[PDB]
């Protein structure tokens, strides 16, 4: 599937995932393509900071959803 | 035949972009496959929601399988086996024909608050209360759940754990949600938005540090103050109680088998089983035909 990863800037990108995705993967695919490390990437869907260790399925996050990314500096 | 009530709702986002009533599906969590035989079917929705909590035998014989994995669908059009909605699972039909807290008319269907009293509201209501409440920046912010709100009557322990239940906000204002969500995220952490215009990008700096810089490049890129929120100085800074009571989702026991005619329920289960020898019929309570696929996926069990 499809999800779009926007920062509060307005700022999106698309990423190609799986609902067996980690979101440890997920920002590992976000290091692919932008180059932000995921030490410095925090991922927030629903309000709630997403741990490293569920899945995508796990937080029923579904295709074509939109997850938000803040940094750390 | 099998009769139209469901119990099941989800949220279609293709095309109904809307609540729509859902199909309840069933395989083995191994092989993915349709082979689950279920030991006792579900009751409550603890059982389709919590995962390896019911067993069974995966017929498959290259499967380990023992345990089942519940999947929804939309209820109103061709789903594809890859099309699975997220099951809104405090929607309920109001066979027991109860009172939006809100708005004190029988509507139906209601969301049931998990406060301890089990309230009920129509989808009316709770879209009304969402919206005055997400915009009033009222939703409550615990770290390890989200951005939610609890029962209306401000019942304790009753946070909306599934918390794509707000969709009933509508695209606009479930992007908002999701936006507004983020935000209050950030801040409650410590963290700060940038305050330049057309920015507003979410940082996270050092615990103690007074100096933020807005930075791939994809930053302001600006420097500021984590107090005062200007150019990093040197310097100084500068509901009704009765409608409560009428509104709880807890405010048939046996009928006879349409064939050994002796009485027979399990729990919310909807799937019974005529215990004469020559009977054994496989039958819904519901529906009142012999137990099949479109009971199972129309209403497996109630609430
Ligand atoms: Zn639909
Ligand atoms: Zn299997
Ligand atoms: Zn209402
Ligand atoms: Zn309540
Ligand atoms: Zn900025
Ligand atoms: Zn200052
Ligand atoms: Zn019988
Ligand atoms: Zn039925």
């Amino acid at each position: 599937m499809q999800i779009f990863v926007k920062t509060l800037t307005g700022k999106t990108i698309t990423l190609e995932v799986e609902p067996s995705d980690t979101i440890e993967n997920v920002k590992a695919k976000i290091q692919d393509k932008e180059g932000i490390p995921p030490d410095q990437q925090r991922l927030i869907f629903a309000g709630k900071q997403l741990e490293d260790g569920r899945t995508l399925s796990d937080y029923n996050i579904q295709k074509e959803s939109t997850l938000h990314l803040v940094l750390r500096l | 035949g099998p009769s139209i009530y469901n119990s099941f709702y989800v949220y279609c986002k293709g095309p109904c972009q809307r609540v729509q009533p859902g199909k309840l599906r069933v395989q083995c969590s191994t092989c993915r496959q349709a082979t689950l035989t279920l030991t006792q079917g579900p009751s409550c929705w603890d059982d389709v929601l919590i995962p390896n909590r019911m067993s069974g035998e995966c017929q498959s014989p290259h499967c380990p399988g023992t345990s089942a994995e519940f999947f929804f669908k939309c209820g109103a059009h061709p789903t594809s086996d890859k099309e699975t909605s997220v099951a809104l699972h405090l929607i309920a039909t109001n066979s027991r024909n109860i009172t939006c807290i809100t708005c004190t008319d029988v509507r139906s269907p209601v969301l049931v608050f998990q406060c301890n009293s089990r309230h009920v509201i129509c989808l009316d209501c709770f879209h009304l209360y969402c919206v005055t409440r997400l915009n009033d920046r009222q939703f409550v912010h615990d770290p390890q759940l989200g951005y939610s709100l609890p029962c209306v009557a401000g019942c304790p322990n009753s946070l909306i754990k599934e918390l794509h239940h707000f969709r009933i906000l509508g695209e606009e204002q479930y992007n908002r949600y999701q936006q507004y969500g983020a935000e209050e995220c950030v801040l409650q952490m410590g963290g700060v938005l940038c305050p330049r215009p057309g920015c507003g990008a979410g940082l996270l700096p050092e615990p103690d540090c007074r100096k933020v810089t807005c930075e791939n490049g994809l930053g302001c890129g600006f420097a500021f103050c984590r107090e005062c929120k200007e150019a990093y100085h040197e310097g100084e800074c500068s509901v009704d109680e009765r409608a409560a009571e009428q509104a709880r989702w807890e405010a048939k026991t046996t009928k006879p088998c349409p064939r050994c005619h002796v009485p027979v329920k399990n729990g919310g289960c909807m799937h019974m089983k005529c215990p004469q020898p020559q009977c054994r019929l496989e039958w819904c309570w519901n529906c009142g035909c012999e137990w099949n696929r479109v009971c199972m996926g129309d209403h497996w069990f109630d609430v």
